[PDB]
Order: structure tokens, then sequence, then C-alpha cells
RNA sequence: CGCUUCUCGGCCUUUUGGCUAAGAUCAAGUGUAGUAUCUGUUCUUAUCAGUUUAAUAUCUGAUGUCCUCUCGAGGAC
């Protein structure tokens, strides 16, 4: 239906009947969507799967999804990645339980040849990190950030913008000390494509959390005609 | 819409799985994502139509010819 | 919004007048362009609430029918502190669709 | 200080070779040159160690290591010249046997100590098939009548089976 | 060309909107001086770092605050050219 | 002329390694920076993470990776305990012509974390096939190495003789590694091991004529509780 | 390991203090802001002991705090400018014993930032307008008006941004029901940034500049700027309108200067020094805190100097023009 | 018009299915009709279409015929073994180089 | 032992029930933004100088002095 209210209501009803009966029957039919006419959508089916997994707790569906990730067809691999994205955005705080499960998947996406898998995997990390804010699951977010970082040199606007979003999510979830350590060596690189990318990232940080960044800057030695070291910070008591 | 489209795509795919077998085509591979790869050229092809059109190319043919001459010279009471 | 990068926001000082959305657009966050977890209300620039524009859909430009909210994310990263998000460019999409309309029927 | 690794079992990974050489010395260059067509090992490889004594030590310590069970020949990168030996010691094995007997030449075959079937001890004899008649001759020349570990060694060209 | 000058306008405007961001030709001097000046505003903010300095030296918090705000003018020596 | 003026004053890689306190840190391209000194100093700080390697590679990132075939993603073993692999296969196969307590326990009762790289682990093309090296540790072994030797793998490997332990006891341990202790050669035979010549013997302890070991010791002659733990 | 954090005795050092009739009745109480705890004391009038009427935790750094009270109102509110993004107005309900949050208006991101306001807070004596200012580049003004039910109401923010300008202290000037003026010490580092020699670091003296609301046109204009002789660190309002002249006292290193706009000339004094001190002679002397006492008859200020000597400052005036300033020692 | 991809799919489809069910074939590619497939195959694709330049004798025959049987190209083109399109344009070309 | 024919065992090939009117029949949404892949097509110039780049590249420009042979050549320099 070329209208949106229709599709909306459709998805919500899919949630309702899932509650009526039980996730497995509806999830199996929803997964059978390779539905070539990609957007205009199988995307809305992705949303539907998310609501399914949400309304009846995702114990049930997450194995089914992680299974489907094997079927070698493209649009369905990407379907499962999107559905993950929405899943984490919707359930929010509960990801503290499934993040350990999910990562080795996302690892697998972030390390492969094509931009659609990397752009959609980066959306996932954004939402996931925003949901896990403050619960102590940082080691795995840090590992996912290590795979995400190298795409930072890229061109297609959709992937470059998905990556930047992911990076600021990870900023709130890892801290800015981390993003700063990642962002240092290239603030002053000899290139200029990199210096562009790095100063864009470092601004997007500095705008947020420009206060937290105080206790994080590296110590920089002073030269002959200036004084670059802050001594008030090591007044020892 | 989807039932006929799915049948259409499936029929096309089976169609040059049969044609690739009939031309005993070595440099053919289907990858895990269902796209078509030329192992001789390291090129990805989306459709079965795209893959057959790639086989008639200055790229494919020159790679086939270079692979050819090199192979021939490269053998030994 | 995150979908047409050719769009612009007012970006002056927020005020005290709440923001409203058309029935068409309603149900979403203005920036993260999602559809969930509304947390906090929108506030708009004094100009962007002056004049006939009392009660207009920030995005669609149409009639105010409900309040406009901020997703949990945007309020967690504090993207909700950039003043009027009122979009001061109409955008190509509405123009072109109306024009093709007038052509066809 | 480069090492010839021949007889390497087709399934042995050059990674596994460098892995065994990790405990063995300064593993500097592991390279299993292979037929670029079939991909599997070409039965030859070159492993250069940074130190010459470590290279020779790996050659002398990795001797006959059973690669996929098959003894691979690691050293620097059957013509009827086999010695047989009488008065062989029962506590000697092929390891020390070839280790000392390598002096007169490279050994073409595994030194077989004549051992009986029931308990498994030596019947008092050994043999090994060297490379050349000169090698078997210098072996039987330094090793005949002389004292082996606890039994006075006896070396003569082996009787053909 | 177009990239350089539109990103240049965007960086000059984003910077004049946020004091202290950077752009691909930011020099060591401007980086370091913006970074001092922020340290200073933050010492005067956090009610406590003020106590730390006002005990490490033996001055009183009013005199300490005054010296900080004196320095915020040119903290890392005079400019470089 | 100004570009040329900076070029004229530009440093060599040797000069940049020279004045700078740390010279390795210094790459061939750092000489092209605006400030060589600040850049090397920033690459010489602790915990920083170096720029990804493919900035200069003329070719694309994972586009260059391309051509070889990859096996489909392998499920975490605890999801694999549910068997949803089998249920999906059966339904799919019928079309081609599960209980809930196990799933809840699989997610909570028996789900465990994977192996994850700490901060500074960048991904690069080949890191999944990069050969883990540097492991100069003689004690570490494999199961593929043990089996392809014909040596036992698993908990008995310690009593399963490495075929070069007899050459360790014969020429000394590998001479490049004096620091090598071999159990049953320079440390005692492991628990329940027996020196001997039968199938599975540890040889004879390396010995001098007064009764002391020439290599190691062939016979083997705080309060670490954590603070706040759950009960 | 999982941890749970409690306190045992709350903070007890005091960083700001204001005094009002916060509970509505003639008895007058103190609000003190500890670091991140805000608590209201009241000193019992006969015996003099002080009681901690209430202490609440605010989980946020309190950077400034002011009392203020509408025209003819009999309560006093509490403006609090935190490190958050928001200005908030509180009021102490004596009945239920708790601070109620009458108002909260957001204007920027959170944390002790450089250009996001909150540090300096000023109010105009007759209660009409509060201004909240950063340390650089941003100042806001809100107007507060009683509604129908005479409950409080807050305007939308006005704006006074001005690039490259530090601000050493902001204070409202007292005028009777005219345009409100705020008089903020300043300094302009912009050219000192581009003096490769190092001159404009010196020979750049700070300029006192009266901003001014404009009730008619509803904005905020810089009315008068004027250089100061030497750097001063804070301002004391001088009760204007009917009682006393108007104007501000500047308390700069070694001097104190009345200086008001109009035609009033500037008036100075050097700060009286300890008879035969031991201090290192070079170290100057400044005023740390200060406190106005104002009675239906008179007014006088107390100001305290670095070593801890109070001084009772008074102003001798000719009906509208102040002629002389007179300090005498008080105590230590 | 036709693109080489549609062209190849046509080759394969024909050699599999035989020349008689054009409905199935045209069902395969999108934006292609059975009538068009039939036409294209018999016109250009089919191997029997001889693709070379005109002999002198072939042009003699062509010219002579198109003089004998005005404007009947679907009558001529079998007699010289090319399509109506070939005969047509090529006769145009001879006529233009003459004048 | 040589020849020839036949019997069998080990087995490396194709292998839908037909007639009828080729039984009959034979679907594509639209727009706006951006990326990817194929097919296609093309650089041998020598310096120098410049531009530009992280570095190439690119792009820009010109081909020691005198005579003469036909960018080459000989000699007095
Ligand atoms: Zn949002
Ligand atoms: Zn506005
Ligand atoms: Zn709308």
């Amino acid at each position: 239906a070329h209208k949106k209210a229709i599709r909306r209501a459709t998805v919500n009803t899919f949630g309702y009947i899932a509650k009526a009966i039980g996730p497995h029957d509806v999830l199996a039919t929803l997964l059978n969507n390779l539905k070539v006419q990609e957007r205009q959508n199988r995307v809305c089916t992705t949303v539907a799967i998310a609501i399914v997994a949400e309304t009846c707790s995702p114990f049930t569906v997450l194995p089914a999804l992680m299974n489907e990730y094997r079927v070698p067809e493209l649009n369905v691999q990407n379907g499962v990645l999107k559905s993950l994205s929405f899943l984490f955005e919707y359930i929010g705080e509960m990801g503290k339980d499934y993040i350990y499960a999910v990562t080795p998947l996302l690892e697998d996406a972030l390390m492969d040849r094509d931009l659609v898998h990397r752009q959609t995997a980066s959306a996932v990390v954004q939402h996931m990190s925003l949901g896990v804010y403050g619960f102590g699951c940082e080691d795995s977010l840090n590992h996912l950030l290590n795979y995400v970082w190298p795409n930072v040199f890229e061109t297609s606007p959709h992937v470059i913008q998905a990556v930047m979003g992911a990076l600021e999510g990870l900023r709130v979830a890892i801290g800015p000390c981390r993003m700063l350590q990642y962002c240092l060596q290239g603030l002053f690189h000899p290139a200029r494509k990199v210096r562009d990318v790095y100063w864009k990232i470092y601004n997007s940080i500095y705008i947020g959390s420009q206060d937290a960044l105080i206790a994080h800057y590296p110590r920089i030695y002073n030269d002959d005609k200036n004084t670059y070291i802050r001594y008030e910070l090591d007044y020892i008591l | 819409s989807s039932e006929s489209n799915r049948d259409r795509r499936e029929r096309l795919r089976q169609l040059a799985l049969e044609t690739i077998d009939i031309n005993k085509d070595p440099y053919f591979m289907k990858n895990h994502l269902g796209s078509y790869e030329c192992k001789l050229c390291l090129t990805l092809h989306n459709n079965e139509g795209s893959y057959l059109a790639h086989t008639q190319g200055k790229k494919h043919q020159t790679n086939l010819a270079r692979r050819a001459a090199k192979e021939a010279k490269e053998a030994p009471v | 919004a995150k979908h047409h990068p050719d769009l612009i926001f007012c970006r002056k000082q927020a005020g005290v007048a709440i923001g409203r959305l058309c029935e068409k657009c309603d149900g979403k966050c203005v920036i993260c362009d999602s559809y969930v977890r509304p947390c906090t209300l929108v506030r708009i620039c004094d100009e962007c609430n002056y004049g006939s524009y009392q009660g207009r859909c920030v995005i669609c430009g149409g009639p105010g029918v409900s309040d406009a909210y901020y997703c949990k994310e945007c309020t967690i990263q504090e993207k909700d502190r950039d003043g009027c998000p009122k979009i001061v460019n109409l955008g190509s999409s509405k123009t072109d669709l109306f024009y093709e309309r007038k052509k066809y029927g | 200080a480069t090492v010839y690794v021949g007889g390497l079992d087709e399934k042995v990974s050059e990674p596994l070779l460098w892995e065994l050489f990790l405990q063995a010395g300064p593993v500097v260059n592991t390279h299993m040159p292979k037929d670029r067509v079939t991909g599997q090992h070409q039965g030859y490889g070159f492993v250069e160690f940074l130190s010459e004594e470590d290279a020779d030590y790996a050659i002398k310590i990795m001797n006959m290591i059973k690669l996929y069970g098959k003894p691979i020949r690691v050293n620097k990168a059957d013509v009827g010249a086999n010695i047989f030996i009488g008065n062989l010691d029962p506590e000697i094995d092929e390891k020390l046997l070839y280790d000392t007997f390598s002096a007169f030449g490279v050994i073409l075959q595994t030194p077989k100590i004549m051992r009986d079937p029931d308990t498994g001890n030596s019947k008092g004899y050994a043999f090994i098939n060297f490379a050349s008649f000169d090698a078997s001759d210098a072996a039987i020349e330094a090793m005949n009548g002389q004292y082996l570990c606890n039994r006075p060694i006896t070396v003569s060209y082996a009787f053909k089976k | 060309m177009t990239d350089r000058y539109t990103i240049h306008s965007q960086l000059e405007h984003l910077q004049s909107k946020y004091i202290g961001t950077g752009h691909a030709d930011t020099t060591k001097w401007e980086w370091l001086v913006n970074q001092h000046r922020d340290s200073y505003c933050s010492y005067m903010g956090h009610f406590d770092l003020l106590n730390y300095f006002a005990i490490a030296e033996n001055e009183s918090k009013a005199r300490v605050r005054f010296n900080l705000m004196e320095k915020m003018l040119q903290p890392c020596g005079p400019p470089a050219d | 002329s100004k570009k040329k003026l900076r070029r004229m004053n530009r440093f060599t890689v040797a000069e940049l390694k020279q004045l700078v306190a740390r010279p390795d840190v210094v790459e061939m391209h750092d000489v092209t920076a605006q400030d060589p000194k600040l850049l090397v100093h920033l690459k010489a700080t602790r915990n920083s993470v170096p720029v990804p390697r493919h900035w200069c590679f003329k070719r694309k990132y994972l586009q260059g990776k391309r051509g070889i075939e990859k096996p489909p993603f392998e499920l975490p073993d605890f999801i694999k305990r549910t068997g949803i692999q089998e249920m999906r296969e059966a339904l799919q196969e019928k079309e081609e012509q599960i209980d809930y307590q196990k799933l809840h326990d699989a997610f909570f009762k028996w789900q465990t974390k994977p192996k994850l790289t700490i901060h500074g682990d960048l991904y690069y093309e080949g890191k999944e096939f990069e050969t883990r090296l540097k492991e100069k540790k003689p004690g570490d072994l494999s199961d593929e190495l043990r089996i392809s030797l014909g040596m036992p793998v698993g908990p008995n490997a310690h009593k399963v003789p490495p075929p070069w332990l007899i050459a360790m006891q014969r020429y000394g341990p590998p001479p490049s590694y004096p620091n090598l202790k071999i159990p049953g050669l320079n440390s005692p035979i492991p628990e329940s091991c027996s020196f001997g010549y039968h199938a599975g013997g540890w040889g004879k302890p390396p010995v001098d004529e007064t009764g002391k070991p020439l290599y190691g010791d062939v016979f083997g002659t705080i309060d670490r509780t954590p603070w706040g733990e759950l009960e | 390991m999982f941890l749970y954090n409690l306190t045992l005795q709350r903070a007890t050092g005091i960083s700001f203090a204001i005094h009002g009739n916060f509970s509505g009745t003639k008895q007058q109480e103190i609000v003190v802001s500890r670091g991140k705890i805000l608590e209201l004391l009241r000193p019992d009038p006969n015996t003099g002991k002080v009681h901690t009427l209430l202490t609440v935790e605010v989980f946020g750094v309190i950077r400034s705090l002011m009392a203020f009270r509408l025209t003819g109102g009999t309560k006093d509110y509490i403006v609090v400018g935190s490190d958050s993004g928001r200005i908030v107005i509180l009021e102490y309900q004596p009945s239920k014993n708790m601070f109620e949050k009458i108002h909260q208006e957001t204007f920027g991101k959170s944390g002790c930032r450089r250009i996001v306001p909150g540090q300096f807070l000023a109010v105009d004596p007759k209660g009409r307008a509060v201004m909240i200012s950063a340390i650089e580049k941003q100042k806001l003004v809100y107007i507060l008006n009683r509604d129908a039910a005479a409950r409080l109401t807050i305007s939308s923010p006005l704006e006074a941004h001005k690039a490259n300008t530090l601000v050493y202290h902001v204070v409202g000037v007292d005028v009777g029901f005219e345009n409100p003026m705020f008089a903020c010490l300043e300094m302009d580092y912009e050219e000192a940034d581009n003096d490769p020699t190092g001159e404009a670091a010196a020979n750049t003296q700070q300029t006192l500049t009266f901003y001014e609301l404009d009730l008619g046109l509803n904005h905020v204009v810089r009315k008068y700027s004027e250089p100061l002789e030497e750097h001063g660190n804070f301002l004391i309002t001088v009760p204007g309108g009917s009682d006393g002249p108007s104007g501000v006292l500047i308390c700069s290193e070694n001097y104190i200067t009345y200086k008001n706009f109009g035609d009033q000339p500037d008036i100075r004094c050097p700060i009286p020094r300890r008879r035969n001190d031991l201090d290192d002679p070079e170290r100057g002397m400044i005023f740390v805190c200060s406190a106005t006492h104002k009675t239906k008859s008179m007014f006088f200020f107390l100001a305290q100097t670095e070593q801890g000597d109070i001084f009772k400052i008074t102003l001798e005036t000719d009906e509208d023009m102040v002629t002389e300033i007179r300090l005498k020692y008080f105590d230590t | 018009v036709w693109r080489n991809t549609e062209d190849e799919i046509l080759k394969a489809a024909v050699m599999k299915y035989g020349k008689n069910q054009w409905s199935r074939i045209a069902s395969l590619l999108h934006r292609k009709s059975a009538k068009q497939c039939k036409a294209r195959w018999y016109e250009w694709l089919d191997p029997s279409i001889k693709k070379t330049e005109w002999s002198r004798e072939e042009e003699e025959k062509l010219l002579h015929l198109a003089k004998l049987m005005p404007t009947q190209w679907r009558t001529i083109a079998p007699i010289i073994g090319r399509t109506a399109a070939q005969c047509l344009e090529h006769y145009e070309f001879l006529l233009d180089k003459a004048a």
C-alpha cells in the first residue's frame, strides 16, 4: 500500500496477533519474506519482526534470526541486520542480556566486502550502545568499535553517515576518553583526506562532552617560545 | 506480485546453472551471497544475464587467452 | 531530517511555545526520525511561532493536531538543545509532487 | 642458515612448521614453496633461522619428526650402501644411533635395530642405509671393533635381504 | 575546489558557532590555546578544583579565581607567526 | 613559493627520528605533515591508536579482499544447543519438497561471552587469517601438532613425549632457547609420568657423575581471594 | 563486583549563601549551597543558635545562586544556575518542608562549558528581569511577571551575544521601574590573539559596559561601554532610585572606585593597609566578599579584604552626585 | 531497444526451449514482449543471420532486384539471404555513395 | 599350442500414457534523492620549470653558443 498509515497499522496488528497466539508461527511466515520489491517494503516486515520479538520477549526469536543470517541471499541477510537494529531500539534497556549473544554476528558483518552490510551493521551498533548506556557492558562495545573504526574512510553518503552516527552513540556509551584515544594520531596527519575525516569526528565529540574532555587531553611538551603544559593539574597535595 | 516474481528469478537462476554446466565453465563460481563470480578476473556479477555478458569481454577473453598461452608453455634381454 | 539532507532548521533560541505536528506526520520524533519512546516536548523559536503559524506542523507545514516530542535517544545525547527545529525550507519534494499532480490531474 | 625441509607430509601446514620452529629457535622465514596449481605442499620448504647454531640445532633436534606421522627431513637448505652392525646395545635407539652415525654421511633409511617380537628388546644388532659407499666405508672404518655404548661395536656392510 | 570551499565555509561557521572546534588546517597553537582556556573555565566551574588549588598554593579562592581569569587572555605565550 | 619554503625547511626521515625521543614511531609519510614534531610526539603517547593502514592504498578496503569463497556464519554454540538449526532444517525441507523452556535457559542459564580484542585491536584485511606468531613459548602446544606428530592430545599430552624431548636431553634444549624448561628434562616428569624406555618413557634424567642435573631439575628437588564477590 | 554507595555525613563547606524571607514571614533565613547539596538554615533570633531547616541533594554542580522577589511580594524565590543546561526557580514550602520547582527553562548543553551560560547570575533589584551569563560569548535575559492568579511566569529568553569577550562579574543596576540595566565587567581578547609580538596582551584594559533591557522593544542593547583604569574583579550594586544614588562600585586591585553613568565623575580610594605588616610588599590586595546593609534610613556596605579585615564603606553624596567615599576599619 | 544482457538471456532461453513457446520466454525478462522476442530472434540473433559485408556480386543482385520488384523488401531479402533491415539500409547506403 | 563360433560372470550409454482448437490462456506501479557492479573507451616523451598532491599523478608551459649536412649529424669553441 502506497500509503504509510496503512503499513503502520498493519505492523501493529502483526504484533497484536503475535500476542494473541504465540511468536513462532508469525515469525516463520514473516521470515519467509525475500519479497524482492525491497523497500515499499520488506523493510516493513523487518519492523514487524522487531515488534514480534519485542512483545513476546526476544528469548524466542533471537535464535531464529541468528539462524536466518545463514541463508546466502543478500536482501535477507540485510533483513536480519535491520530487524536487529529496530529490535534494540525498541526494547532498550534489556539489551544488557543479548549483547553478548549478538556480537559475533555483527563482527561478521563489519568484516565483509560490501557497503550495504557495513552501513546496516553500523546502524545496529548505534542503537545498541545507546540502549546499554550505564550498565557496564563496555568491553563488547569497545570491540565492536574496533571493527567499526576502519570504515571511517569512506565515500557513499549513506554509509559515511551511518558510521558517524554509530560513532557518537559509542561516544556516550564508551566515554570520550576512548574516542579521543582513537582520534588522536590523525589530527595532524600529513594527508588531508584523513585530516578532514579526523577533524570532523573530533568536532562531533568536542561539541558533546567538551567538559569531560578536560581530564583527557594528552600532555604536550612545551617548546622554547611558548608554555604548553598545564601545571595547575599536578599541583601535588 | 511476489509469487510470479519469485518464480521468474528462480527460473532465471536455474537457467544458467544449466547453461554454465553445459559450457563446462571453470571460472564460474556462485558466492555465498548468491552473486556470480569470475575466478579468472576476480569480478562480481549480479544477474545471470550480467554474468553471461561478462564472459564475452575484452576483459574475460583477454584473461582467458593469457591464461591459455601461459598454460601451454607452462607444461614440461 | 535524517532523510533529505537538503533540509534546514531555524536554529535560533528556543522559547516557551510548544511545537505541533500535522495528523499526517504525527507520531514521530523530529530529528532521529523514528517513531518511538517520546520523552520530552519540543519548543520553538519566537519567530517560528509568530503570525499565522500559530499551531502548524513543524514538518508538513499543515494544521496542528497534537504535540511534538523527542525520542529517548535524541534526548540522551542532548540533541534536544539546538533551539527551534523549525524547518525554514519547504524542500523540493512537496513542490515537485504538487507540480506533477497539477500536470496529471 | 636456511633449512631444507623435504618429505614434509602434504597436510602439514607451513604455519604448523613455523609453530614447531617457534620452540626451536628464532623462526625468521618459513616458506613452503608449492605447486601454484594444486596448492598442496611441494614436499620441499625453506626455513631460514636468524642464528646458524639455532638452524643446525633445529636440524639435529627435529630429525625424523613424524610429520602427519611421516618423518620429515629437516637439515640445511638405496644404492646398496647400507651398514649392518653386530654387538648392538639394548638401551640404544635409532635416535642416538643416527645421531652419532651421521658422521660419515647422510642416512638414507631409518636405522633398524634388530629386536625380537615378544618383549621387544634388541637381538644385539643394528643397521642403517647411508648415502654412498664411501659413507658406509668411513662408518665401518671408525666404528668397527670400537666400543659402542656398552657392547664393543661391530660394523660391516649389510647382507642384502 | 567546491569541496574545499564549502567545507571551509561550514568549518568557519561551525567554529564561529562553537569556539574551539577545529578544521583540517588547525595549527598546534590554536589547538593548545583553546584547550587551555577550557581548562580554565572548568576549574572555576567545578567548585572543588578551586579548593584544590587554593590549598596547594596558599591563596584564597577569590584571589585564585582572579588569577585564572587574568590568564585566560593569553595563556600559552604570544602567538606564533 | 611558500609551499616550496616549507618543503625547503622540511625534515628528512632520519632528522625526524633523530631529534624525536622515539624514532620507530616515525613513518615515511610523517615528514609531509605541517608540524613533524607534534605529529611524532602524538604518535609517541601511550594508549593511542594508529591510523588505519589503508588510507594510501589506491584500491578499496574490503573490495580488495574480493575473490575467495567464505563458509556461512557459524552460530554461537549455546544457541546451537537449542538445535533451532534442526528445527529450521526440518520445516524448510518439508516446504522444500520447538519448546520454550530450553530457549529461555539457553539465553540466561547457559550463555557465555566470546573472546574479544582489547582497545587498540584495529581490523585489517587478513587479520582473520593472520598467523598468530611471536609465541616463543615451548610449553604451549596444539592438538593438530600433537596428532600430526602422532603424540597424544588433551590432558595426557604432558605424559605424551614430544619427540624432540629426547633430543633436548641429548644435545641440550634448543640452543637459541636456554630459557626452555622441558617437563621430565629440566623439570620433573609431570604428575604420574615415568622415565623409561617403554612406549611412553621420559628417557633418563640428565645427569653428571656426582648425581646433579645438567639441565634443570628432572625430579623437582598472598591470600589471593577477591574482595567483594557474590555468594 | 557490584557496589552500593551511601553517605555518612554530608558535605559541610559553603560556597554561596543568600538570605531572604524564604518562608513567607518576617523571620529571615539563609540558603547555603554546599558543593552539590542545597540547604536552608535559619538562625533563631533570641538564642542565636542556627538550625538546619532542611538539606536536599541536587546531583549537579551549583555554580551560582540568587534570591529575588517580585514587587510587593512577601516571599522570596531562589534562582539557581547550575552546571546543567537549565535555569531553575525554586521556592520553599514551609508547610510540607521541601523545595518546589516553580520553573525550569533550558538553554544549552550540560557541564561546566565555556560559552554556555550559568556561571554568573544577576537580577534586577525591583524583580523584573534576571540575566544569566556564561564566561564568554553568551548572556541571556528572562523577564518574570506575575499572572492572573499572581503565580509566577517566565518569558522567553532575550539575547545579548557578543563574540570574544570574557566576563569577570555581572550585576544588576538599581533603577526605579525604568529599563533594567546590568553592568558587566568585561575584556576583549580578540586582538590580543593576533599580536605576534605580544603587546596586546598588555595594553588591553578591561571595559565596564552597561547593557540594558529595553522593555519597549523587547531586546537587550549595549548602551554604554567605557575603559577602566586597571583590572577589577567584582562589582557591588549601589541601591539606586529613591534611596541612595545609583551606580556601581568596582573593587579592583589596590583601589575601589565608584563609577556611574550619566555625568557623575569617577571616585577613587586606595585600600588602607596594615600598619607594619610582614607581607611580601609586592603582593597587592583585593576585596574578596561583600555585603550591603540597607535600612529605611541609610545604607552602608561591608567589604572584606584578602587578609580578612572588614571595612564599613559609606557614601557621602550631594543630592544626586556622590562626592566622597569613606572607609573605616570595622573588625577582622 | 535491446541490451546485451537481455540478448544473452534470449540466446540461452531459445536454445533450451525451442523456437515455439515465446510466451514462456518473454515471461522471463521484464519489459520485453513475446512478439518482440520472436522478431528479434529471427531478425538478428538466430545464427543463420549472415553478418559480413556485401560482395560485389551480392550488391549486383541487390540493386538488380530492388530495381525489379520496387520496395518489396520482405520479398527480396530471402533471395539474397539477409534481413529486410540489412537489405534496406545497405541499399540506402549504396544509393547515397552513388549520389 | 594356434584359430574360429556360442554360454555365462565383472559392467564405462540413451530411458513420462497418448489424443485434441501450437488443448486454452499468458502482470510490468510512480516520484525524489544517492551509491555499487558489469559492458564500453584511452595514456610510452625527452628533459626542465611551474601548478597541485601525503607521494606520484595531473595540468600547465619551452626545446651551453656558432657554422653546415640531411630531430639527428661533423668540427672550431
Ligand atoms: Zn530523534
Ligand atoms: Zn524558530
Ligand atoms: Zn506534517
